[PDB]
């Protein structure tokens, strides 16, 4: 997309993680199996929710139009009306169409992102005590178990604990 | 042997979403915004009833149209709604002064309570139920406006006028009148008597004076006479004071201004449906938790916000692969 | 050892766009997104002639001021152009009542049929012939409006005018007609001999009574009377009543509206330049294919959305090294 | 540069590309030459050609003024109608010219993108297989061919049969 | 081993700002764009002081109602300060006619020179000294408008009135006058004599006559009469003419307009505070470099733009720790 | 943050840093200290600096209110007028609203990506010759005195210097 992870080196979505937005997939000696990432997948809801609640807000004080009547002696000003509050109405509809344009853009770029900001966190958290096969996929030069997981899908996972593996 | 990937969800959505580069990504997640739909009805709004006026104008209805009658007796009303040519107006033609001011001035009003500032039986000296019209019809029989009083030379006789109303009131009071503009000097003759006749009407701020425009003009509805209407807004301990020769159509009832608030005049061709809303439309009712509409601009109670768009989605999941 | 790389393009272009952190990105392609250019000229609109007024107000060619005869029967036309400020408005000074609607009426119609609704030859017991005056120059004689006729008292005596009009026709027509007022009573008897005088007129929904205001003024083109001209939309099957016994300016051609559409009253001061557009502004026609232009906002036909930047650059490409 | 990659790590552009925007230079054992990424300089195209014509769109439904006379008795009208005609003219000539502004630093910051994304799914494939020169290439810790790049450039080099 | 480290900027700053997915960012260096501060004063503008109106309406002053006497004489003026409800308007009530569309040619004027065109001293066949009325006190005793003349008969009669008035010199000339409406028949023949009346004004523009109308009235101000003022722009060598046989109130003093630039009819219920400012809004004067203020929209001045906010806040710096 | 660096993977920032926006903390045999990177701080207050002069400028063309009366005959264009100088400023409003709640989110990942930037910059520049801890920071395999550090700072750090004392570390 914008960031490269997704649709990029990570070519396609996990069709079988309906846990949550941006997941692990694990396949090792005590079973395989998907896991989808509690932290970073909540902290990505409360910002997509508060976009749509300030763009909501944002349109609260836009244009009300008021009907109103003029006689056919009053031609001009009837037409000064009508203008001025199509006016507003195509000021509004613009506003809202181009906001809706612009955040779903962003907001398709802010997945990507948190999506490659997780495999880069993970990543080096492994340095060379894991391969790197390229395709978002990291294979360990060691032994690794489920409890070996959560250790990796937390934020903590011991670097010379596994350093003189070669 | 031992490998773990990063990777993203993804499903069976068919929601497509567009962006500035983009039309048409398919997306995992996706809230549309707007409303596209309402109820096809016009209905009560939070509990109150609309005004509605079916064939019947607004000066129809003020002036008492006899078609209009309907609206003889009417409650308090959440909005009003007139047809957008309305078929029956003035039944004998001519004109209403400052007409759309008025009716501006209702949009801000929910009720009325009918005064009778002048009586029709407190006439002794001019005729008060001769002043009647093919042009306007009530159950088979030439009759008038209702609220107002055409009145008529008696005995050969059209003494001079002079009334007054004093609005004790502690709100204001809108108020009825006319001139007949005759066909020619012969018709005058006929009705009034006196050849050259005024009508003055005076207010803390009114100062008017009235002369009737004899002419011959084009039949509207069989008459080639003409009749024009006045109002004005009557102050608390304020009065009013009619004076005149002939010609005059002369208040009965007035309208005393009880309750003010939102309201509106819409536009519309529906009928009642039945039924309650919180948002109306001259369309029909909307009943939404959207943000945004695009059914109709004019609308009263608490709406979405108009928009003109077809499609409003927004983005909340990831791009579906 | 061997080697591969990655970069990207690069060249000569001077282009330069602006972001929000920094202005004259100079860029390797870029769109120039904004017309500033027009051809001088006023143009036929999709070979169609505007009609140019010249030195003529739409008043002047509308009551046929003599100096305007170039506009005596006219084409149909695309838009209308008339100057900031023409020389020829009313030789006879005074007035038009309701002026700016009329011209409001004019920029939805594309053609007249002129019809001679009442003619000059047809005034038997009322001179039709010698209303005149120096202020109206016909080849350097005393004139007139053409489509108008001041009609002035016969053997001493103005005998009372009643004469009506039927639109039979399919079509709304425009009627004009004028009071003049003069500058003392003795003009007044020895123009019209009637001391007290008045025109009536009425339509469906027309009914008007016209009184001279005889009084004193300062000389504008030689003259201390004055005319006020009137109007009116006479539509099918109605007809129009005039009755008067003086300082009646009486009709005798009107217009058929034959042709509406969309059409503009265009203030120029440029002459016809025999090219043809697609878009017209007042200072010269656009021959573009640019989304925006910065010529000037009042234009018609297929235009380009106007705005006021100066300068409007797309980046397409990257950025330049 | 938001991204790093245009007018940064890779210090300038090629005068010498003129397939497309983004793209290879190669120095192997025949010659050398340079090479453009044609799967993704259109879809860069396909992109910019997209925001071109939808910023033209969205500004389809702008005000049009309309021309309007007052006599010198309706001043205040006549000073109204010209304050909101002015005012719907400001309101858009705004739109119109934050939009290219935005618009333009959002296009020099996509570009930015796929340059960096080009270095990237080429990086993900060779690894250990070459080094990172440091500049925006890549030296070869084997030696590579006519034929190697086409494979690099198609983006199905084949990592494993390159080891050693 | 030997390190460096890549980092960035923290610093103890409470400041917030707000983007579209997190509000109240607290961030290492904010910039406050929004002046929401004022003096609660009026002062001068670019040291011009204004014409403050205290407890008179412009008509009051234009007109020179008896107990606003307080400027008679006016120095050139920056902006013109009037109250929402100035408790002194028309002391005899009545009306002013296009009295709005005057106080929007006052916003583009900034000095008068008061001149006496028509001195009160010169009118030998009418009295010009009993036109007074105790709703117009002076000094506790029975007065009227300053700068217009109530001319009453003289010997049991009013004899026609032609007066002329050349305005001979470079600038436009505000000239003001009046007509009475009685209460009645007895009173237009006790003041007036004449029973029937008119008033006829001419310039090269204007062409009015006006008709006093009789109507019974509420007292206002203890008075049933009714006064209704008239105005026109005498441009310069044009002449206004006046004629009359009753009912007249005729010019005194007219104003020269000596001045013209930008100025304001500016509501506020402020006083005049001794100080100085480069931009006035109706709450009070502000002092800023400000781009943006949330005071008042109706402002005059060098000011900053106007927003609706309560907050407005640019992030320069980077997220705080 | 958008480019995963300030309050990422280098998960806080410097009290002690009064020198700049960005910069370095180095650690060597002469000892400790902070110091600003002058010239990527520099093209950032530009940026900033820009960017507010920009959005003011963009403003300076925007609805002035204008006072005008009407009387109790005029209603309905007393209404009209108001309902059009509200209308006009709620627009700008929304305008001056909506345009820096819009770039503060911007110039927020703007110096997420300046930091991002800087790190890569010296990254690419040190190659081999020093460890990727992986916070930040660069555990060097060779000797770095006061002098090696305002290379690296400078953005002239020689690699060539130091291929063979560091390849033998390794
Ligand atoms: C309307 O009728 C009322 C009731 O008599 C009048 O009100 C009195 O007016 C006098 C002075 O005119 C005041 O001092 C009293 O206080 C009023 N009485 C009340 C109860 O308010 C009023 O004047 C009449 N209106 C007119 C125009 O004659
Ligand atoms: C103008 O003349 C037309 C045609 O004679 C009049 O319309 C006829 O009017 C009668 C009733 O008045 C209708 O019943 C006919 O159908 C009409 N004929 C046609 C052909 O439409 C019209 O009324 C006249 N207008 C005036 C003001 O007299
Ligand atoms: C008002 O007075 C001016 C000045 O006396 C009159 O103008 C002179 O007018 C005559 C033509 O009538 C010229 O010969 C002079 O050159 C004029 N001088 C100026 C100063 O313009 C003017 O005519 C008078 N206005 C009226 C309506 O009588
Ligand atoms: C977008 O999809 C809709 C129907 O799903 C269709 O109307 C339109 O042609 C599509 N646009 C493109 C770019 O194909
Ligand atoms: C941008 O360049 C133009 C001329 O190419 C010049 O008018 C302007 O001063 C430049 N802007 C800046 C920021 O120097
Ligand atoms: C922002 O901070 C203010 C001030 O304390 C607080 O009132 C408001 O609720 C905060 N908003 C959010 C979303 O926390």
């Amino acid at each position: 997309g914008l960031f490269g992870a997704i649709a990029g080196f990570i070519e396609g979505g996990w069709q079988g993680m309906v846990d949550g937005w941006y997941g692990y997939h694990h396949s090792n000696e005590q079973g395989s199996g998907y896991a989808a990432d509690k932290e970073s997948t909540q902290k990505a809801i409360d910002g997509v929710t508060n976009k749509v609640n300030s763009i909501i807000d944002k349109m609260n004080t836009q244009f009300e139009a008021v009907g109103r009547e003029f006689n056919n002696l009053e031609r001009r000003i009837e037409n000064l009306n009508k203008k001025m509050e199509d006016g507003f109405l195509d000021v509004w509809t613009y506003n809202a169409e181009l906001l809706v344009l612009m955040e779903n853009e962003r907001t398709l770029d802010f997945h990507d992102s948190n999506v490659k900001n997780l495999y880069d966190r993970v990543r080096l958290q492994l340095r060379d005590n894991a391969k790197e096969l390229g395709n978002g996929c990291f294979e360990f030069y060691h032994k690794c178990d489920n409890e070996c997981m959560e250790s990796v899908r937390n934020g903590t996972y011991d670097y010379p604990q596994y350093s003189e593996e070669a | 042997g031992d490998q773990i990937c990063i990777g993203y969800h993804a499903n069976n959505s068919t929601e497509q979403v567009d962006t500035i580069m983009e039309k048409n990504v398919t997306v995992t997640h996706a809230q549309d915004i707007l409303e596209k739909t309402h109820n096809g009805k016009l209905c009560d709004l939070d509990g109150v009833k609309p005004l509605i006026l079916r064939d019947c104008s607004v000066a129809g209805w003020l002036l008492g149209n006899p078609i209009c009658d309907e609206f003889i007796n009417v409650p308090e009303w959440s909005y009003i709604v007139e047809k957008a040519s309305p078929a029956n107006d003035l039944c004998y033609p001519g004109d209403f002064n400052d007409y759309e001011e008025l009716k501006h001035l209702l949009s801000r009003i929910n009720h009325f309570e009918k005064i009778q500032i002048i009586p029709k039986s407190s006439w002794s000296n001019h005729e008060a139920s001769s002043g009647v019209s093919s042009a306007c019809p009530y159950q088979g029989r030439p009759s008038f406006f209702r609220n107002v009083v055409w009145l008529i030379k008696k005995n050969s006789a059209y003494p001079t006028i002079k009334r007054s109303y004093n609005n004790t009131s502690q709100e204001d009071l809108l108020v009825l009148w006319g001139i007949h503009h005759p066909n020619d000097a012969a018709e005058q003759t006929k009705l009034y008597q006196n050849p050259t006749t005024y009508i003055s009407v005076g207010t803390s701020t009114l100062n008017q004076r009235l002369v009737p425009r004899i002419a011959t003009r084009s039949k509207v509805n069989g008459q080639s006479g003409r009749m024009e209407f006045f109002w004005t807004i009557l102050k608390p301990n304020d009065a009013i004071n009619f004076e005149s020769n002939g010609n005059f159509i002369a208040p009965e009832y007035a309208y005393k201004i009880v309750k003010k608030g939102d309201s509106a005049i819409m536009k519309s061709e529906l009928e009642y449906g039945n039924c309650n809303t919180k948002c109306q439309t001259p369309m029909g009712a909307i009943n939404s938790s959207m943000p945004f509409h695009n059914i109709h601009p004019l609308t009263i109670g608490e709406c979405p916000k108009y928009v003109k768009s077809s499609r409003l989605v927004l983005a909340t999941g990831l791009r579906n692969s």
